[PDB]
């Protein structure tokens, strides 16, 4: 008589980063 | 003579930082040695001169061929020789209180070759 435990289920994401440029 | 100071101080000629200012004949290479602001390209790297101090602050900073560059590179060294402070692109101060700044040129070389004889050192 076991009961299936609901989980925590850790997740993930990321993030870029642009870069402008001078144009001499 | 600069390598002699480096050899006296550090037992090696190239245990130092030489940055030859003939490479900086344009203005904007100020950003090469002090870095680039937040937003722009080389932000996460720092200026070359500031990082090279920030590792080993007791060192010798050599500038050679100082007549080659643009005249307004030398607000950076106004900061430097006022307080030993320099603020790279990330915005932290770098202590230059253990550094020696040597600048060389060949300005009056015609005048020196002409008049080193028959003249005192002072005038």
């Amino acid at each position: 008589a076991a009961a299936a435990a609901a989980a925590a289920a850790a997740a993930a994401a990321a993030a870029a980063a642009a870069a402008a440029a001078a144009a001499a | 003579l600069c390598k002699a100071l480096a050899n006296f101080m550090f037992d090696s000629d190239e245990a130092m930082v030489r940055i030859d200012m003939s490479e900086f004949m344009e203005k904007h290479s100020v950003s090469r040695l002090v870095g680039a602001p937040p937003g722009y390209v080389g932000y996460e790297e720092g200026g070359y001169l500031t990082e090279a101090v920030r590792r080993r602050p007791y060192s010798v900073i050599l500038l050679d061929a100082v007549e080659k560059a643009h005249p307004d590179v030398f607000n950076i060294l106004l900061q430097v020789l006022d307080d030993g402070r320099l603020t790279d692109g990330q915005g932290r101060t770098v202590d230059f209180r253990n550094t020696v700044v040597i600048m060389t040129s060949n300005l009056g070389s015609d005048l020196i070759q002409e008049r080193f004889g028959e003249l005192d050192y002072a005038h």
